[PDB]
């Protein structure tokens, strides 16, 4: 979740 | 990048105003915790975007970006709460549709405690007449200073934001002596934000362990990742 | 009262170092907790005396004096520990003959974590080359800023000490800008201190409930008086 | 006790 939002926009 | 330009980019990184889509009505215990957790979850998504807009943040190792966010989120949420509540003595403006009073904070055990902490700190910022640009730097610093190669980058960034807050204070045109006193008074309040943050986490974690609050993945992750 | 007089007064107010002897045998979870609690108990007594020496402190209401000490005692203890360990990286000097190696934090369940953040903040303080006069001011600020007419008298006492910190930094001779920057770098560390303190007291309460070490009297009164 | 050290000592 956190990691996916940090790697995408 | 000058302090003024860095401050401007923070303004641009500001997350949007968030609402929980709740029809105006009295607050009970279940509806209050449901609203607070639902609100926090929505704000957490915007907080990630916000951080990535901070110059250099995405340049940090993924390990740092994650640790910094997992550790400061509650403080950042509370700093946002206090800036929204500044022009409304006695009230905590969690959201336009989630405005709470101290008494209403008696409907939930252990929360009146924290509301009082937040209201006092908010009152304190109001007395100091915290300016929007100062709020921006302070909030950014909370994220970059929660650090209990990539390291150099971090210290560099933290220093840039610190330079920015010093600049904002210098523009107010007050004496040098009063610029230092103001800088200290603002930074000394972070201890209180951190304190009210720790209690807020303890309380939320307890609510989670009791399954009294709906499942919010991003919020559950930020809670566990941090508790641990 | 000029800043210098205030600083000179804190210098005189400094408590004497509590001498506690390291157990003859290698530490065990129990012997280590025993030394830490016994040491803390003794320093808490001197801390009380030290607080009464801070200009204007005794002038606050009795209830304020209690609240301040209850909320910041561990922070103060830890600020002291860090200062004592400043010139000894990888080493935490709890007392003259009670030097703990970072690794020894293994015989105590969950304390290595705290030891690490303590060593970390200490290195930061070393990196900044914290000075004795700065240290004295900061420690008093920790006590006076723990607000976690007497209320207005507290804000005034905190400003005088802050004003004294600003004076000490100025007497270092660095540019006005770097003075602001130094002041910021120092105070940003109160958050880390306040954090380590929150973990330290939680850890202590846990060892007590765990029956790992006996916690009573002053120590117990200060411990409960914060989770309260 | 904390009160004692504050007021009695
Ligand atoms: N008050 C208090 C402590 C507190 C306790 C709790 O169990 C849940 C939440 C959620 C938020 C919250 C949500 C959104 C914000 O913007 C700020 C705080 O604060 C909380
Ligand atoms: N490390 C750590 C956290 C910590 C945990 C605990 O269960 C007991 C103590 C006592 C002190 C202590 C005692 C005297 C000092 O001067 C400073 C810290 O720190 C402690």
């Amino acid at each position: 979740k956190l990691v996916q939002l940090l790697t995408t926009t | 990048l000058s302090p003024e330009q860095l401050v401007l980019t923070l303004l641009e990184a500001e997350p949007p105003h968030v609402l929980i889509s709740r029809p105006s009505a009295p607050f009970t215990e279940a509806s209050m915790m449901m609203s607070l957790t639902k609100l926090a979850d929505k704000e957490l998504v915007h907080m990630i975007s916000w951080a990535k807009k901070i110059p250099g943040f995405v340049e940090l190792s993924l390990f740092d970006q994650v640790r910094l966010l997992e550790s400061c989120w509650m403080e950042v949420l509370m700093m946002g709460l206090m800036w929204r509540s500044i022009d409304h003595p006695g009230k905590l403006i969690f959201a336009p549709d989630l405005v709470l009073d101290r008494d209403e904070g008696k409907c939930v055990e252990g929360i009146l405690e924290i509301f009082d902490m937040l209201l006092a700190t908010t009152s304190r910022f109001r007395e100091l007449k915290l300016q929007h640009k100062e709020y921006l730097c302070v909030k950014a610093m909370i994220l970059l200073n929660s650090s209990m190669d990539s390291s150099r980058k971090l210290a560099h960034l933290l220093n840039a934001v610190t330079d920015a807050l010093v600049w904002v204070i210098a523009k107010s045109g007050i004496s040098s002596q009063q610029q230092s006193m103001r800088l200290a008074n603002l930074l000394m309040l972070l201890s209180h934000v951190r304190h009210a943050s720790n209690k807020g986490m303890e309380h939320l974690l307890n609510m989670k362990c009791k399954n009294v609050v709906p499942v919010y993945d991003l919020l559950l992750e930020m809670l566990n990742a941090h508790v641990l």
